[PDB]
Formats: C-alpha cells, structure tokens, sequence
C-alpha cells in the first residue's frame, strides 16, 4: 500500500528497498526561437534511486541522446525510468534485488508495474510523503556528474557518506530529508550553512563535509530555521 | 414458432422472458410461454416476490430440443428441463394451447431490438463459458463469479469468460511494455482475435452475452468482462474498420435496452469517459456517443 508517516520505521528494516525519483530524469530549459516562438532544449537527467537504509545510490544518468526523435517526452521519461529501474533489478544477484520499490509519484506505478511483470514477488508502492528528492541535482558535485555525461552512465554513491558508522539508518535518512529540503526551499542561504566556513571540506570521496557530531546539530539546526522562516518569507508569518 | 411450458405456478414470481417480462400470481393457472421466435438464443429468467435476492435464469434454443419449466420444492426455484419424448411434449403444449393458458411472447414486429442484442451470440458458445455439459440449457444467476474473480471460489458454477489483464505478460510484449500498454493493438488483434477468440464474431457474441448477464442478473463479474471487452478494442489504435462499425451498432442497442433507473451500478463512468472522449476511437461510435450523451449526461 501506500507509504505514509504511519508506517515510516518500515524503511529501515531489514527488507530490501529502493526509492525511485523520476522528477530530474526529463529536464529542459524553455528559450525563444529567432521567430518569436518558444521552444525547448534537454539537458542531461537523472534517476534518482536510493537504498533508505544503506544509502546506496543508483544514479542513472540520462542523456540528452535518449530524446532525439522522440514525441511525448514526459510521458516517455516514465517508461523509460521504468525500463532503467528493471534493468538495475535484473542486474542485481538475487539477494541484492529489492522486495519493495517506493515511487516517488503515483504516476511512476503503471509504468514500473508493466516493466515489472517478471519479478511479480517485488511491490510497487507510492508514498503520500512529500519528499525532496528533486534537489539532489543543486549539490555542485551532483549537477557536474550528470552535466558532464557524453554518453548513458550509471554512477555509484552513498549519499550518507561515512554517516552509518556513527549514526542510524533512520538518523541518517532524517538528516538527508532535512538538508534536501533545505537545498530545495533556498539553495542560496542553504548553501552557506554547509560550506560558509573554510575550515570543514567534503572528502573527495564523499557528497556532505566532514562535520563532527557537535557540527551537525549545529548545522541541522540551522536547517530548521531556513526551512521554517522560508515558511514565513513564503506565507509572511 | 416454439413453446416453453410451465408444469406450474406454485409460488409468485416475476417472469421474463428475452427484455419483456410479466407477474405470475401464487398458483395462479399459468403454464407458459409460446410463439417465441426461432432463430435466435433466448433467456427465460425469474425473481421471486418473496427473496428479490438471487435473479436467475436459463439460456437455450429451441432449436436444440424440447425445454419446460418446473417448479422444484426442495432446492425452491423453477428449473428447466428436457423433454425426450417427443409426442408427450406435443400433447402436452397442444392441450395448454387450447386451454389458452400460455402467454405469447409478445414481439412487435418493426422491432429488431433482441435481435440486435444477440447478433453474435450463440449457444455452443454460452455453453462453454457456462459448463454444464448435460444439459443444452444454461443456467445463471445474480451470484456466480468468473474465473478471473476466482484469481483474485467452486469451479464448477462459475462464468468461464476469457480473462482480459492489461497488465499481464500476455498483454504486453517483453520489450514493448510502453507500446502495448498505451496501444492495446497487439493484444487486440493477435493474442485475443487471432489467437484466442479465432474472429470478431467470437469476441461480439461473448461481449454481448457478458452485457445480458450483467442487465437482466445484476451479474457484476459480466459488467466487468463486458466493459472489459469495450475497453480493449477502444484502446487500440488499429482496428478493422468493420468491427468498429459494428461496435457501435452493438453498444448502441446495449445502452438504448438498459433501465434508465440502473445505468448507476451497470455503467463504468471511467470506461465510458475514457472510450467516448480519450481512447483511439474516441470518434468511432457515432452511434453510442448521441444516445449516451441524450440518455445519461450525468454519467460524462
Ligand atoms: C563542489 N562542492 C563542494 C559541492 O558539491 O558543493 C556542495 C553543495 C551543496 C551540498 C553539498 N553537500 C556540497
Ligand atoms: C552498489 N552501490 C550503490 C554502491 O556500492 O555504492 C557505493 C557505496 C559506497 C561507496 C561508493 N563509492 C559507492
């Protein structure tokens, strides 16, 4: 069924799931023609597919190519996130394939069900959470693997960096829903709570700065009170 | 013109009789129903005046042999059954018939209506969605399920129409899924056409027969074979351009027969909008858009 703030401990169980985010997949920049006419031009996407409790990321990145030629391209980028999502499946050994994939949008279900006919033992689900999953894509690190793909790509992350080591699933996916929406409601000012400091840097080989566990309070206070004023610059409170 | 004969009439009960359909008193001398026309399959069905629960009924042809009715006290429902014997039948419709005892059925003869709704349907056929191999009558109720609905529970008193999944690998081609889910084509045309159903005469008569079910049984597993069927040539893209036309007659006389006072429970609101306005064929049915948009526009 449908996932909700009822049944939120379920993500961190010990049943194997992924999320699926297809907002990033079909992403266009809309200009005039020298007509007067608007027209659009692609830029490369992304399906955004995430393990809650390991933080392993599937990062499909879409290439301006898949589109040539092609009419209905919003109702297309569904199915082909559909067909990218059971071609990961059935390249996984069984014991890595998912028992559930959560669909961002209810308009993900048909088209993941159909590519799915083969593996009748995996559920398909919505959720009635307002994720925000869109905003991976204003992490620079995040915009310069996709922008720079010249070809179809799968690229490997764990977006909690090193977090499990000191922290639970659920703490972890907290922190990440709390920075996601805080880099999705003002890029800008949220942009300067993570790196205004010269002091704390980002591994090479990780997406987030290396923040003690003092920092991060600090910091994912500072989260809170973006998100909660925007709240009030937006509805003046 | 042949008959179908009552033994009698022991407890009150509404008969129909093909789309008529008349009150028969507790006991009253009723014995029957005569000059129903040849040619054609026919249902005779009832409704108790005491338990208006359960409607039930028998399809046949009497081409097919000698058929009467007769109540059965212990099982409390009237039964059809064969008569083998060939001159005891006649005696005994001779004898109602001079009694006058018998009703006509009562076709008016510009009327094309029954006809039109069992273009396609013939008996071999009903009979193998209704399995009761001894008897060449076929007996339905408001109650029975059909197989697909056993899926999701006695095989024996089911309805075996033909399970139509659009999302199901017999729908949708391994490396088609977009294509043959958004243009049912290929389901249409190949698996259930060509393969299962052999002609589209095949696929009409069960059509029609599904509608016939669910109008005069409040059969909902027919309801839902029946829009099932319209929704699968509606969201194709290619269709042969004489199974459209006839579609549109077919479905015209469905929705000109059906009780104004039951279009509620015996009409998909989403199937319909979808068929009429969004699907391929949203400008092939002519016929069926103006009588649903006259008769029921609350429905769109
Ligand atoms: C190239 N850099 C340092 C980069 O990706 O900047 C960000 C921006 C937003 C969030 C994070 N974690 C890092
Ligand atoms: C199968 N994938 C999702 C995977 O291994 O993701 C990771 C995890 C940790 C570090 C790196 N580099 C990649």
């Amino acid at each position: 069924g449908a996932m909700n703030s009822s049944n939120y401990a379920e993500l961190f169980n010990n049943d194997i799931k992924l999320f699926v985010d297809d907002t990033n997949v079909y992403r266009v920049t809309v200009h005039k023609t020298f007509e007067g006419n608007v027209a659009t031009k692609a830029i490369n996407g992304c399906i955004f597919t995430l393990n809650p409790k390991t933080g392993h990321l599937f990062l499909k990145i879409i290439h301006t190519s898949v589109w040539a030629g092609q009419k209905r391209l919003s109702q297309l980028a569904k199915w082909k996130t559909a067909e990218e999502v059971s071609a990961l499946v059935r390249s996984l050994p069984k014991e890595e394939q998912p028992k559930q994939i959560i669909v961002t949008r209810k308009a993900m279900l048909d088209p993941l069900e159909v590519h799915m006919l083969d593996f009748p033992n995996i559920a398909i689900r919505p959720t009635e959470l307002r994720l925000p999953f869109s905003a991976a894509m204003s992490i620079d690190k995040l915009s310069d693997v996709v922008m720079k793909a010249t070809e179809p790509q799968m690229v490997l992350f764990n977006i909690y960096d090193d977090w499990l080591d000191r922290i639970s699933s659920y703490t972890a996916f907290s922190r990440l829903t709390l920075l996601l929406r805080a880099l999705k409601t003002n890029e800008e000012s949220a942009k300067m709570i993570l790196l205004s400091d010269p002091t704390i840097t980002i591994k090479s080989y990780h997406l987030w700065p290396s923040f003690t566990d003092e920092q991060w309070i600090t910091i994912e206070s500072q989260m809170r009170d973006l998100i909660l004023t925007e709240y009030g610059r937006k509805y003046n409170v | 013109m042949n008959t179908v004969p009552f033994t009698s009439a022991p407890i009150e009960v509404t008969i129909g009789i093909d789309q008529y359909s008349f009150n028969v008193k507790e006991n009253q001398p009723f014995h029957g129903i005569k000059d129903i026309p040849i040619g054609h399959v026919h249902v005779i069905h009832f409704q108790h005046a005491d338990n208006s629960s359960m409607r039930y009924g028998y399809w046949f042809d009497c081409r097919m042999g000698n058929f009467y009715i007769q109540y059965d006290p212990k099982d409390g429902l009237y039964k059809m059954m064969e008569e083998r014997d060939g001159a005891k039948f006649e005696n005994i419709v001779h004898n109602f018939k001079e009694r006058q005892m018998m009703v006509s059925y009562p076709k008016i003869d510009e009327d094309d209506t029954w006809y039109n709704l069992t273009e396609f349907v013939q008996m071999d056929k009903i009979r193998k969605i209704v399995r009761k191999d001894e008897n060449q009558f076929s007996y339905v109720d408001s109650s029975m399920t059909t197989v697909q609905e056993n899926e999701l529970s006695d095989p024996a008193h089911s309805l075996n129409y033909t399970v139509i999944n659009f999302k199901s690998r017999e729908a949708i081609r391994p490396g088609h899924e977009m294509e043959d889910f958004l243009d049912k084509s290929y389901y249409l045309n190949t698996v259930m056409l060509q393969g299962i159903f052999k002609n589209s005469s095949n696929y009409f008569g069960e059509l029609q027969f599904a509608f016939l079910n669910a109008m005069f049984f409040g059969n909902y597993g027919s309801s839902l074979q029946w829009h099932a069927m319209i929704e699968l040539i509606c969201s194709s893209a290619t269709v042969p351009k004489h199974m459209l036309d006839k579609l549109d007659e077919i479905l015209y006389y469905q929705i000109k027969t059906l009780p104004e006072q039951y279009s509620d429970i015996l009409l998909n609101e989403r199937v319909w909008n979808i068929c009429l306005y969004s699907s391929f064929q949203k400008n092939s049915l002519h016929n069926t858009e103006k009588i649903m948009e006259n008769k029921y526009p609350e429905l769109l």
